[PDB]
RNA sequence: UCUGAGAGUUUGAUCCUGGCUCAGGAUUAACGCUGGCGGCAUGCCUAAUACAUGCAAGUCGAUCGAAAGUAGUAAUACUUUAGAGGCGAACGGGUGAGUAACACGUAUCCAAUCUACCUUAUAAUGGGGGAUAACUAGUUGAAAGACUAGCUAAUACCGCAUAAGAACUUUGGUUCGCAUGAAUCAAAGUUGAAAGGACCUGCAAGGGUUCGUUAUUUGAUGAGGGUGCGCCAUAUCAGCUAGUUGGUGGGGUAACGGCCUACCAAGGCAAUGACGUGUAGCUAUGCUGAGAAGUAGAAUAGCCACAAUGGGACUGAGACACGGCCCAUACUCCUACGGGAGGCAGCAGUAGGGAAUUUUUCACAAUGAGCGAAAGCUUGAUGGAGCAAUGCCGCGUGAACGAUGAAGGUCUUUAAGAUUGUAAAGUUCUUUUAUUUGGGAAGAAUGACUUUAGCAGGUAAUGGCUAGAGUUUGACUGUACCAUUUUGAAUAAGUGACGACUAACUAUGUGCCAGCAGUCGCGGUAAUACAUAGGUCGCAAGCGUUAUCCGGAUUUAUUGGGCGUAAAGCAAGCGCAGGCGGAUUGAAAAGUCUGGUGUUAAAGGCAGCUGCUUAACAGUUGUAUGCAUUGGAAAC
């Protein structure tokens, strides 16, 4: 469940997957919004509604998630002590799959996903099937080892690449990951936290 | 009256009781007297935590047991007490 | 839309109450006699039979007490 | 069903009413004619959907062109 | 350590008062469009309307006579139950009609009470009698049945002998109390019980275990009563009440009591709201709110009331008894016309009402209940399985590569061009889902019972206790789930909006017509507001519209508003009750503050943790508020 027309929302909020694979692209280089109405005045003096929209947006697209789910994640940080500017983010990057991609086992964020869904990857002492479960640093989560010999592998044990937050001990695709991504890991795409204010008025 | 009997908070195909001091005609899962402790039946080891001090006083008083809550006095060995302090 | 049950408990529960009615008409003519004829000698009938319906449950413990504490009543202020 | 005789705006284009028929009433309230407070649900009983429409038909109650 | 967002709208334009509308949540929801699956939870809100049909409380032969069947030459063995008897049917399940009051919540007093089975402890369980079910025969009938005469049995019933202790009194003592009045004696008088069964040993006599019975004793649970406080609207309801208020004697009730009775009196409540009318089950809680609080009393749990309507009563520890009884009313049905049968607000289900809410199912397998020693039996309680996007949560319609651009559509900045658009076509890959193959649980990580070993009381034997073995038991169930199992992107996307509030614009058609609208308001032949298309935006197996509730609304303002000109100071005065009130001293402590104690059921809320692939959810620990009592503080 998710758009097929990643290059239209990448090129309508501004922001790609931090590749910019979606915006060079093959062809004419655009970085306008989509549809006819694209090359218009009126650019700028975005209310506060709308720009708290977009970069809520932006943030619920990088991963995959839908507003509900967004909700749930809220309620269930919100709560704890304090001021938890350090604790969502780490709650919101514990994805699963997107731990997958940080990991550079698959070519997208979404092919880890549809990956993950498909049983292709295992857990600390368990398996997982739903890509959807919070993680904690320092749970092993080992790949799987007959995904190791599929026609395509290359790219994903081609890993060398890698986030420092995800500490694989590369050629043996232990995949742990500790030392939580900081916000020069959680590029300017989405840096801001009144959409946490957005979040607050409409959820209580 | 009194008889110390189980009394499910489970949920669909998940069952989980408690050992609690209730009357004879009340309906189960209703209103009770004195709580005992709680049992899960999949709990592997240590399946009843079990209270001993008002559970044996409320034996003491006169409760009639069930057979599930008499075989769980006898793992711990509540049974052995109650008889020995009976004697 | 009818039970054996309730039909046989019925069919005993007229027997009970033919008998229980003959004991509680002779308590009451004993108490009769004893208040008509006051003497001591009555007294003792009354608190027989008084007490063997008490026992019996045909009759409220607690009014053969009273029935007994009342008619005692009586037989000493007039004694 | 009841014993109260109200006016009802029919929402849309063309109406299949024989002043005698059996409708389905919900809350509304058109502002033009003063008086009416409800609105007819087209296309649930006797009376017929609204066809020729493809935009907004779910509320007018018109099949799926597929 | 709590903790609160606003905008549009009166005017040529501005400020204020002020009403309307919107942005957020939520439901026992319904409707339109569409629709793939799983984990939890919910699912007649209306007609307490009427019900076809099938199930929803029985059990014990180790209480008793008889009968039947299978074996046996017989004596007899085993099995079964129509009936008597015991226990249970007052639990459990449903509904919210009625009820504005001790109905409910809370705190208490029952010197004014009951309590079967259960717990502790203490004496007995001796001996007789008369009957009737079942059965036999007759009358009456198709049968239900009914009537009459005989035959039996007991743990059915009624006497008698006997009271360790009981109940009611007498005599004086004790300690007293809160006014009636309770508590304990020492002696005496009167009254008062029952039943045996199973098994073992013993030649017998006798002895023994156990279940059960009578009379007591201790608690505990459960039921009942009284009182203080809290608990709807309405004065466009000002008088209400004659068992109503009080006293004396008696009766009745488990108990006090005009509860009832006969006599004597005239009192009782009421402006601090009686009474009348309307409405409603109450509460823990659900939803909302920063809070004070508003609103509904889903699910479930405590209490109350009801069982077609209205009365009465038997049995019983307990009923004035949902599927017990008697009578009347209304309705339906059967008849061979004399007579009868019936109560789904129990589980499914039918008709009807409605916008609208499900199987005419399986199993007692676990938990609980009743009977029983067990075998077991019964359990529409309960546990599952069906149906339904009803709500919350979760996963899918694919992945990589892929034209400075396929076709088509829409605009053409009248060749050029954009845009849909890596979207597509095409090359490879996977199979949550889908279709075959193999394996396959969790709950029953319990258990009752029976042969064993050991301890353990008494011992001359049997039962109870622990360990091992066995029968061991599944509706869900060949289900959840697992595996390199064959095939294959194959089996899966809609809905609202785009002038502003409010993220998102062009063309065609119509031309104050057809239409839209939550508000301002669009449409009179150049419509970004109508209808269509393209594009784009918000959500997504859901999306919109409708209804109700809360917030925003400081818009009934205690927290938290006002009355010169915007709604609002009575025309003015004399003023009872009420509210408020100068300064100082003393006492008490009704308000106020604080310590200890009891309680405020569980579930729910918040915090922590565990288990379901994480969650939703389940479980677990902590977590307040008020009332009462007792002990201090003395500023107001
Ligand atoms: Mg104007
Ligand atoms: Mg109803
Ligand atoms: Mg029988
Ligand atoms: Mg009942
Ligand atoms: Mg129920
Ligand atoms: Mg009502
Ligand atoms: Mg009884
Ligand atoms: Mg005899
Ligand atoms: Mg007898
Ligand atoms: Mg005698
Ligand atoms: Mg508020
Ligand atoms: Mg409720
Ligand atoms: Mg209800
Ligand atoms: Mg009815
Ligand atoms: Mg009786
Ligand atoms: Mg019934
Ligand atoms: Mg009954
Ligand atoms: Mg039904
Ligand atoms: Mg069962
Ligand atoms: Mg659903
Ligand atoms: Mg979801
Ligand atoms: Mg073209
Ligand atoms: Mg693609
Ligand atoms: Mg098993
Ligand atoms: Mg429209
Ligand atoms: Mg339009
Ligand atoms: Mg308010
Ligand atoms: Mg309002
Ligand atoms: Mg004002
Ligand atoms: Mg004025
Ligand atoms: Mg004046
Ligand atoms: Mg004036
Ligand atoms: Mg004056
Ligand atoms: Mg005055
Ligand atoms: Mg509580
Ligand atoms: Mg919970």
């Amino acid at each position: 469940k998710y758009t097929g027309s990643i290059f239209k929302r990448s090129r309508r909020l501004g922001f790609s997957l931090l590749e910019n694979n979606k915006e060079f692209s093959k062809g004419k280089k655009r970085k306008t919004i989509p549809g006819q109405h694209g090359n218009r005045f009126r650019s700028s003096t975005m209310s506060g509604y709308a720009q708290q929209l977009q970069e809520k947006q932006r943030m619920q697209y990088m991963y995959g998630i839908t507003d509900k789910q967004f909700r749930r994640l809220f309620r269930l940080v919100l709560k704890q002590r304090g001021n938890l500017a350090v604790n969502l983010f780490r709650v919101l990057e514990s994805r699963l799959d997107n731990i997958v991609y940080r990991m550079g086992f698959a070519p997208t964020r979404r092919s880890a996903r549809q990956l993950v869904n498909h049983g292709h990857v295992l857990l600390n002492d368990r398996t997982v099937d739903t890509p959807s479960i919070i993680l904690n640093p320092g749970d092993k989560v080992r790949l799987k080892a007959k995904t190791i010999k599929i026609p395509i592998v290359k790219a994903a044990s081609e890993s060398g690449v890698v986030s420092p937050f995800v500490e694989t001990n590369n050629k043996t695709f232990e995949g742990t990951y500790v030392r939580f991504p900081e916000r020069s890991e959680l590029p300017a795409g989405i840096n801001e936290s009144y959409v946490v204010e957005w979040y607050k008025r409409l959820v209580k | 009256m009194v008889k110390i009997r189980l009394m499910r908070m489970g949920r669909v195909h998940y069952p989980t009781y408690r050992i609690v001091a209730v009357d004879s005609r009340v309906k189960r899962d209703g209103k009770y007297i004195a709580l005992i402790g709680h049992l899960n039946p999949a709990l592997k080891e240590n399946k009843c935590k079990i209270d001993e001090a008002v559970a044996l006083e409320w034996l003491n008083k006169g409760a009639k047991p069930t057979d599930t809550v008499r075989s769980l006095f006898s793992q711990t060995g509540l049974w052995k007490k109650f008889v020995e302090s009976k004697k | 839309a009818n039970i054996k049950s309730n039909e046989k408990r019925l069919r005993q529960n007229i027997k009970r109450n033919l008998n229980n009615k003959g004991q509680k008409t002779k308590l009451k003519t004993n108490v009769k006699n004893f208040h008509k004829e006051i003497n001591l000698d009555n007294l003792g009938n009354v608190y027989s039979q008084a007490d063997r319906l008490a026992r019996k449950g045909i009759i409220s413990t607690n009014r053969a007490r009273r029935l007994k504490s009342r008619n005692v009543a009586v037989l000493n202020k007039t004694q | 069903t009841n014993g109260f005789e109200v006016l009802t705006y029919i929402p849309g284009e063309g109406h299949n009413l024989q002043e005698h028929s059996v409708t389905l009433l919900r809350g509304g309230r058109v502002k033009d004619l003063p008086g009416v407070r409800y609105h007819i649900v087209r296309g649930t009983l006797d009376t017929v959907g609204v066809e020729k429409r493809r935009q907004q038909r779910s509320a007018y109650g018109a099949k799926k062109p597929k």
